[PDB]
RNA sequence: UUACU
């Protein structure tokens, strides 16, 4: 029971964000989001460092 | 009209190499074929 | 010339009240910015609401966990928006004005132009609707003192380069400039190795107020850079961010309570 | 009343005129998205 | 009419529903009746 | 048929139009090949209207110290242009005219950096430029092109753009430190005083290069954009001290100079001296 | 046949660049496990046609309940045009996930 | 999300660190350009202050003191100056590639490069095909 | 010879196709045994 | 020998449309650098026994 | 020091095999070149033996550990800009919540949706590849199961 | 004596 500050709390809720209240970056085109057209997203490759 | 016309497409021609420039149907592949003699006009088999 | 009307604590502020043909110009860049709202929520509320639905977005976003809020006055956004500035809402209303085909519009109609064709020698004529031309006019043409007779002076008349706040887009031209600004700024930062990190952002020209979320480090990498380059823009931002702090319109949210700001109102005055 | 659109006068002598002129540039459909996820989703049919 | 009859009755929708597209699907059969006769002698004399 | 572009070069200047998308390209060794008689050409209602703003304003004694900007690039010929339409304008009017010939903010800053009180009277102004002060943006421009080491004008060429642009965003981090405030030597007390104080004339016309002087130039409805029979970059390879000084500040002043203004086209000016009704 | 519409979507990848790299693994194989698989090069989604089918379920055993408390038409209409716009939702956003 | 009141929660207001250093500067201005009394009221509600209600106290309550709600009306020659004038904070703002002119040399249609501008059109040109059907 | 080769891919179509040797397959007019309906609903694209 | 690419007002708007980015560099761009995995010798000269 | 240097000498692994640490805490698929130093740059290969032996007792004395390594696999996922918070609602379809007779559905659905939070969805998916050190627990969903 | 959203 030694809690990390709400790690081990699992909510499963937290399927209802991603399904609906969030935009992506493969959904912001085509889209389908608050892009609202199709615009870009130019995919972030993060550093290793 | 004319030079309106003339204008308007307008500029570019010397994209095209017209050495031997015949008129011929291709297929859809992208091959060249031959005149066929029942298919395309008379006007198309010695572009002169 | 100049309409003076001030404000409860703004310093006493001028405005064009421009006749009807110099409104006549503005009128198409009105009509192609305005289409923007329906399209992108975050351009953003317009105050029919009245209650709480005018902050029921910032009521939840400060009640939330890892957010640091931003909001942002440009300082005086009038001034700051010379003729270069004023050309990045001109290019958004061009480049719809040409896919688009709006026939006559007033005292126009789509005609023959000779276009000059940047990399061609020679003119080759396009062909041009009433929105392009308008627009174009109205883009090339702009002249933007304000004029004021004077019962001191003769007519003294401002330096130009402002923006004459009265047009018909004076609402448009700084939503659809600094929309394009902050959300521009995550397909850039996106096109080089960096997050967002940005949640929903609600312009209404000129107060600016977007959220953030992440740690600490990572929305100020991201809240630098949308200073920055409002300060690159040409723009006095003046500078606000906190942690449970958020205005907009005039109305303070904070901690997802609603403070007031009492002394607006003044009875008396 | 969203895929209705207002009755220009521009484009709808342009769709007449389309018919029977000649094709050079391949023509191309504006992209329609839809979901055919309601029974009321027949109209995108109805305007094919 | 039934093709959509099928799509209501197969994901049990309302009575109403049904009805109300059905009355809109003979809609269209009273504006087609009514510009077919200016279509089919006045639009086709054109596209000859 | 067949003479040079220098014979009759007052004239034309006066009354052309180069109806080509610039760069037109033509130049002081180009002659001609064929001559027709064409229709006399029909100047401008936009452009014509907002030129009268100014020759209205110059009339009225209720208007003080009408101004008239004429913003062009630094190799459209202005200075032999506009020198000019001042004899044109002060001889219609029965006034004294002034023009402050456009680069008065460049030769007098150079001469004057260092003087705590400087002298803002107009026959200071007048007597220090054209042309042997130089231009202190000029001094700025010289000093950058060498950081980045170049002198020639054909080893211009051989740099690329976004390498060049980079160069041009330098260039300006020196122009806005004589824009942003009102300093005793900034650009906008310059203007001011000059505008103000008595010694001036009624009417001054001031020119200038780049866009975002606005802010600065004081103070006016009018300010027009001059687009001469001049292909400017080909003049600044002409310019006969030009070198890359000259030619790197034209392509910088062009990134910050757009046509957001009236074209104004040279022969406008000189034809609606004569359409207004005078006294 | 409800509990089989729990079942994972996905594959168990072996840790081919964590033993080329030795990094410290606490089992013989190395095998995490990825929650669905890559979908290039297709029309249908294989993982969005997964949920298609689970709702086609998951609206019949709401159907067979609210006919035994002999409900509306109209309130248990709305409910089933909200588990086919869960559908509409998933469609969209499968495309970013897999 | 569809604001409703559903929790409480005690959430801990710390400002963060990049801001504590914003408070070092504004203090020493809040020291010389406020009369003292006025200073000391605040400086009291710096310290007194022992809720987030506490600070909702002081705050409308400091903000009465610095308004009265006269409209501020001068003869608009003197604000000419102060509120319409032109500023150019720093940076100018460098121009499009013009790609179409008309007959007259302006601007017909154009496009950005690398500029603080390209930045917005990355982001606005998308729209241009769908608003022209709007 | 005059037959139909099916391709048997599931390919979204783009206009790129359009001067090749592919062609919609919903255009087909073949009835398939086994999909009357689909084949049915095709039949009312035919131009009069 | 300039035809018309030279010319500022020409090269500015063939720079907005396909905007170059790569140069010609004929060695090895670094752009990331690397930490050694453990720091687990020290260095010293002269040892001391 | 002669164990010191037949350590780092006859284990034959050069700097260059630093690259392999590279290939994986980055995308899947990436390419690294150069510089291919040789053997003039020697190093230890990673002890394989002695972390996995050492994680063990770190797991095992100190149980917050497993703040740690989610703290860095949240980290990856913030930094790949791959799952975005918005403002836009669409739990429901065009006029559901204004109708009555759904009025019984969606003060379940905004029940249940108002509470999770975000960013716990950030970190959530850190939690679909984490090590767990402590067991996971279930949020309390107190429901009755009746309409 | 007086602007637009
Ligand atoms: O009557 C009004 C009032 C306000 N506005 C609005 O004013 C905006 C420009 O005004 P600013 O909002 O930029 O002024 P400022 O904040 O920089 O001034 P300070 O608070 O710093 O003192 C415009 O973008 C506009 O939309 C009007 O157009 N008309
Ligand atoms: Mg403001
Ligand atoms: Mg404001």
């Amino acid at each position: 029971g030694e809690t990390v500050d709400g790690l081990t709390i699992i909510d499963t809720s937290i399927v209802w964000p991603i399904l609906c209240q969030c935009t992506y970056p493969l959904v912001r085109q085509s889209g389908k989001g608050v892009d609202a057209v199709s615009i870009m997203e130019e995919i972030v490759y993060p550093d290793p460092s | 009209y004319g030079k309106l016309t003339l204008r308007f497409l307008g500029t570019l021609t010397r994209s095209l190499k017209m050495q031997n420039a015949q008129i011929r149907r291709i297929r859809p592949d992208g091959t060249v074929l031959r005149y066929d003699d029942q298919i395309d006009i008379e006007a198309f088999r010695w572009s002169r | 010339k100049l309409v003076e009307r001030q404000q409860s604590d703004r310093r006493q502020r001028a405005i064009s009240g421009l006749d009807n043909d110099r409104l006549f110009l503005s009128f198409m860049p009105y009509t192609i910015g305005k289409q923007i709202y329906e399209l992108n929520d975050n351009a953003a509320q317009g105050k029919q609401a009245g209650n709480a639905f005018d902050i029921g977005e910032m009521l939840y976003w400060t009640s939330q966990r890892n957010v640091l809020l931003s909001s942002i006055d440009v300082a005086g956004m009038d001034a700051s928006v010379t003729t270069n500035t004023k050309d990045i809402y001109n290019t958004f209303v061009l480049d719809v004005a040409s896919k688009c085909t709006v026939p006559r519009f007033g005292p126009y109609y789509a005609k023959n132009m000779e276009v000059f064709e940047a990399g061609n020698r020679q003119s080759q004529v396009r062909y041009v609707n009433a929105a392009w031309q308008a627009c174009a006019l109205e883009a090339a043409n702009s002249q933007t003192s304000t004029s004021y007779e004077s019962e001191i002076f003769g007519q003294v008349k401002n330096a130009e380069g402002t923006y004459p706040s009265g047009r018909a887009d004076t609402s448009t031209h700084h939503t659809v400039l600094l929309q394009g600004l902050v959300r521009g700024n995550e397909l850039k930062r996106a096109s080089d190795g960096k997050n967002s990190c940005l949640a929903t952002i609600k312009i209404l020209g000129d107060d600016i107020m977007e959220i953030f979320q992440g740690s600490e480090s990572d929305t100020y990498d991201h809240a630098v850079s949308n200073a920055s380059i409002l300060n690159e823009s040409g723009f006095a931002t003046t500078a606000e961010l906190s942690q449970n702090s958020i205005v907009l319109l005039q109305q303070l949210v904070v901690n997802g309570t609603f403070w007031g700001f009492a002394d607006r109102i003044s009875l008396w005055t | 009343k969203a895929r209705a659109s207002e009755a220009d006068i521009s484009s709808i002598h342009l769709a007449i005129a389309r018919e029977v002129s000649p094709m050079f540039n391949v023509h191309e459909l504006k992209k329609i998205a839809e979901s055919f996820e309601d029974p009321s989703s027949i109209v995108v049919v109805l305007e094919f | 009419a039934n093709v959509v009859n099928e799509r209501a009755v197969q994901d049990d929708m309302q009575k109403a529903t049904r009805s109300c597209t059905k009355q809109w699907l003979r809609h269209l059969e009273t504006q087609f009746d009514n510009i077919a006769v200016a279509h089919t002698d006045h639009l086709s004399v054109v596209y000859a | 048929v067949g003479d040079d572009y220098l014979k009759e070069y007052k004239k034309l200047l006066f009354y052309g139009v180069i109806t080509d998308a610039i760069p037109s390209g033509i130049s002081t060794r180009s002659t001609i090949m064929k001559i027709s008689p064409h229709k006399m050409m029909n100047p401008s209602g936009g452009a014509l209207a907002v030129l009268s703003k100014f020759l209205e304003a110059v009339v009225s004694t209720n208007v003080i110290n009408a101004t008239l900007v004429v913003y062009a690039e630094k190799g459209a010929g202005k200075t032999s242009f506009l020198s000019t339409y001042a004899e044109q304008l002060s001889l219609a009017s029965g006034q004294v005219v002034g023009h402050l010939s456009s680069d008065a903010y460049g030769r007098w800053l150079a001469k004057t950096k260092d003087i705590e009180e400087p002298s803002f009277a107009y026959d200071y102004v007048l007597s220090l430029d054209t042309d042997d002060n130089e231009s202190y943006y000029e001094q700025k421009a010289s000093e950058l092109l060498m950081s980045h080491g170049i002198s020639e004008v054909a080893q211009y060429e051989l740099l690329s753009v976004r390498k060049k642009i980079k160069m041009m965003d330098e260039m300006n981090e020196v122009l806005i430190a004589q824009l942003e405030n009102a300093d005793t030597h900034s650009e906008r007390n310059f203007y001011y005083m000059v505008s103000t104080g008595k010694t001036t004339p009624r009417i001054l016309i001031v020119e200038g290069h780049f866009n975002a002087q606005d802010a600065t130039i004081a103070r006016t409805d009018t300010t027009v954009l001059l687009r001469t029979i001049n292909d400017t970059t080909q003049a600044m390879r002409d310019r006969q001290r030009g070198g890359v000084v000259q030619l790197f500040l034209r392509d910088t002043y062009y990134r910050l100079l757009p046509a957001l203004h009236t074209t104004v086209y040279p022969f406008e000016m000189l034809e609606s001296i004569k359409r207004w009704k005078w006294v | 046949a409800i509990m089989r519409l729990f079942t994972p979507q996905g594959f168990l990848r072996t840790d081919d660049l964590a033993i080329a790299a030795n990094f410290p693994r606490a089992s013989r194989n190395p095998q995490t496990y990825i929650p669905y698989t890559n979908q290039r090069g297709t029309v249908t989604n294989e993982f969005a046609s997964r949920f298609r089918t689970i709702v086609a379920t998951l609206a019949n055993v709401v159907n067979e309940r609210a006919v035994q408390d002999d409900m509306q038409k109209a309130t248990r209409s709305c409910t089933k045009q909200w588990l086919r716009h869960l559908e509409t939702q998933f469609d969209n956003i499968a495309v970013a996930h897999t | 999300q569809f604001n409703e009141v559903i929790g409480h929660r005690t959430k801990s207001t710390s400002e963060p660190h990049f801001v504590s250093s914003t408070f070092i500067s504004l203090r020493a201005k809040r020291a010389e350009l406020l009369y003292p009394e006025f200073n000391a009221y605040i400086n009291r509600a710096i310290q007194l202050s022992k809720t987030q209600n506490d600070v909702a106290n002081y705050y409308a309550a400091c903000r009465a003191m610095t308004n009265d709600g006269t409209f501020l009306a001068t003869l608009t020659e003197l604000s000419l100056d102060a509120a319409v004038f032109p500023r150019i904070e720093q940076h100018l703002v460098t121009r499009p590639a013009v790609l179409m002119s008309n007959t007259r040399h302006e601007s017909l249609k154009q496009k950005y490069t690398n500029g603080v501008g390209s930045i917005a059109q990355s982001y606005l040109s998308s729209f241009t095909d769908e608003i022209a059907k709007r | 010879a005059g037959e139909f080769e099916f391709s048997g891919r599931n390919e979204k179509w783009d206009q790129s196709l359009y001067l090749s040797e592919h062609f919609p397959a919903l255009f087909s007019d073949v009835p398939l045994a086994g999909a009357n309906t689909i084949i049915a609903i095709m039949r009312l694209f035919t131009p009069q | 020998v300039q035809s018309r690419t030279d010319v500022f007002n020409e090269q500015f708007a063939n720079e907005a449309l396909h905007p170059m980015t790569k140069v010609i560099f004929n060695g090895l761009d670094v752009n990331t650098e690397v930490q050694p995995l453990s720091d687990d010798f020290k260095q010293i000269s002269d040892p001391k026994g | 020091l002669n164990i010191n240097l037949r350590a780092l000498m006859e284990a034959n692994v050069t700097a260059d095999d630093r690259i392999k640490a590279l290939q994986a805490h980055s995308m899947i698929s990436t390419q690294f070149h150069g510089p291919n130093q040789g053997a003039l740059r020697p190093e230890l290969a990673f002890d394989h033996d002695h972390i996995i032996r050492c994680l063990m007792l770190a797991a095992a004395n100190y149980p917050r550990l497993e703040g740690i390594i989610v703290q860095i696999n949240t980290g990856y996922v913030a930094s790949a800009n791959v799952i975005r918070p918005v403002s836009e609602k669409r739990y429901f379809p065009e006029n559901l919540e204004q109708n009555q007779s759904a009025a019984r559905l969606v003060s379940a659905v905004k029940a249940r949706a108002s509470e999770a939070d975000i960013s716990s969805i950030h970190l959530a998916i850190a939690r679909e590849v984490s090590p767990m050190f402590n067991v996971h627990e279930l949020k309390k969903i107190a429901e009755s199961f009746e309409d």
